[PDB]
């Protein structure tokens, strides 16, 4: 067979260890999520800095704690715009999975609160941005460093995938890179607890599973082919399946054809034709064996999981270190008042946060 | 060339979700 006796009984041992890990993980999870933490700092605690980005309902910024002078970076909500929008249970959502997760790959939640005009969030600042700057900066990554970061997300979705939740948004836009060049991993406007299927179209054109698209009820494998997508972008510097509009991203995506620079590795292709897998009896990460299939992967032959959980693996990418507080790595935008009413808005609405 | 028809797509930026 592929492994003789002694390497059979350490795999064996290891996967058994993983089982053990992510019960007392659920555990702990649970009593968070039935009792969610509320109201831990307030607006006048922090100085603002700097605006790190602004959308449809909200903007990311730069603060600094006025006591201990630590940064972080506080999440702004507009309740009004939220309720109009149409995102109030996303929002509510999206903090009390924040506040009940804990793993070394997902950003902490260090504060939140609210008041007569607003909901924050005031997560860790991760200094080093997006991901995606610096893959379009450095053009692609080589394949060690590609596979360092999927080993984070692979190990990332097991734990969140044990809890039930999909995750439905990974993107390089969406994975920040902290000081140790390890992956955090920020945004769950889109996760949801599902053990079984779920129906909403969600998510970004180019990371979009077959069944997504083709309107079927669909489950934690569309993680799966998002992680397939994402090496494959690393690895490359383009995604798979990509044109000019996304309804013929989409035919791409369903046709079963996909196509590899000839610097990939076969070990890689394989990889990702397992993932990138139309056929969901068929897809890593939908099948009997689980998430083993993807662990134990040739492509993954070097990949030490225990250490990379214990971020004892030397980074192959430490981003440019300018100081704490330094925005290099976020965009530049017109700074805007943070206006608090002298009533209270959608209060109802927003009792849970 | 693959990545030619990359930056022609026009969607080498960010992308938004649906
Ligand atoms: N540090 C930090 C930190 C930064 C962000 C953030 C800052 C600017 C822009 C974005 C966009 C938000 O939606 C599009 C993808 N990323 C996110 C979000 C959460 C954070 N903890």
């Amino acid at each position: 067979g592929h492994m003789g006796n002694a390497a059979a009984a350490k795999k064996g041992s290891e996967q058994e260890s993983v089982k053990e890990f992510l019960a007392k993980a659920k555990e702990e999870f649970l009593k968070k999520w039935e009792s969610p933490s509320q109201n831990t700092a307030q607006l006048d605690h922090f100085d603002r800095i700097k605006t790190l980005g602004t959308g449809s309902f909200g903007r990311v910024m730069l603060v600094k704690h006025k006591e201990t002078g630590n940064h972080y970076a506080m999440k702004i909500l507009d309740k009004q715009k939220v309720v109009k929008l149409k995102q109030i249970e996303h929002t509510l959502n999206e903090k009390r999975i924040l506040q009940a997760v804990n793993f070394p790959f997902l950003v902490k939640l260090e504060f939140s609160f609210k008041d007569n005009s607003n909901l924050y969030m005031v997560m860790e600042y991760v200094p080093g941005g997006e991901m995606f700057s610096h893959l379009r900066r450095i053009g692609r990554f080589s394949e060690p460093h590609a596979r360092f970061y999927a080993a984070q997300i692979v190990l990332t979705f097991e734990y969140l995938h044990s809890l039930d939740l999909i995750y439905r948004d990974l993107k390089p836009e969406n994975l920040l890179i902290d000081q140790q060049g390890y992956i955090q991993v920020t945004d769950f406007g889109f996760a949801k607890r599902v053990k079984g299927r779920t129906w909403t179209l969600c998510g970004t054109p180019e990371y979009l599973a077959p069944e997504i698209i083709l309107s079927k009820g669909y489950n934690k494998a569309v993680d799966w082919w998002a992680l397939g997508v994402l090496i494959y972008e690393m690895a490359a510097g383009y995604p798979p399946f990509f044109a000019d509009q996304p309804i013929q991203i989409y035919e791409k995506i369903v046709s079963g054809k996909v196509r590899f620079p000839s610097h990939f590795s076969s070990d890689l292709k394989d990889l990702l034709r397992n993932l990138l897998q139309v056929d969901l009896t068929k897809r890593f990460g939908n099948l009997k064996n689980g998430v083993n299939d993807i662990k134990n992967h040739k492509w993954f032959a070097t990949t030490d999981w225990i250490a990379i959980y214990q971020r004892k693996v030397e980074a192959p990418f430490i981003p440019k270190f300018k100081g704490p507080g330094d925005t290099s790595n976020f965009d530049d935008y017109e700074e805007e008042e943070i206006r608090v009413s002298i009533n209270e808005k959608c209060g109802k609405e927003f009792t849970e946060f | 060339t693959t990545y030619a028809d990359f930056i022609a797509s026009g969607r080498t930026g960010r992308r938004n979700a649906i």
